[PDB]
């Protein structure tokens, strides 16, 4: 439930954007992290690395950001 | 040496931003290839400069 409830906030704390929320959890809110998150903001990019890129592109399922059609390609 | 410069930086711009029209995920938000070593910074300024100066370009075309 609490690990619910963050995830819950980091699809709030952004917007309608699950990706991001999952690339924020992953790697972090904040730290090295932190410019991903921004740099997400920007397209998929290569500003996100080795286990960033992987990991968002699996949660390719629901839902349903923009970057999420953006990803591939 | 604001000539030299705009000059400079605005070619570049137009390549980097004819490679986003032709390709894909180029990237022209503002921080583009400063390297040059003559375009040294880019101001705000080029890319509103830019894309006057190449609309009105394109209306004095053939």
């Amino acid at each position: 439930n609490a690990a619910a409830k963050q995830l819950a906030g980091l699809v709030g704390k952004f917007d309608g954007d699950e990706l991001k929320a999952a690339l924020a959890y992953n790697q972090g809110e904040g730290r090295l992290g932190n410019p991903q998150l921004e740099a997400y903001s920007k397209g998929d990019f290569a500003s996100i690395s080795e286990e960033g890129r992987n990991y968002m592109r699996n949660l390719l399922d629901v839902a349903k950001s923009p970057m999420a059609g953006q990803l591939e390609t | 040496d604001d000539s030299m410069k705009s000059m400079n930086k605005l070619d570049v711009i137009d390549k980097q931003f004819q490679k986003r029209i032709n390709g894909e995920w180029v990237s022209t938000d503002f921080k583009d290839m400063p390297v040059n070593e003559n375009t040294g910074e880019f101001k705000h300024s080029d890319m509103v400069n830019y894309a006057n100066k190449k609309l009105a370009e394109i209306d004095s075309m053939d």
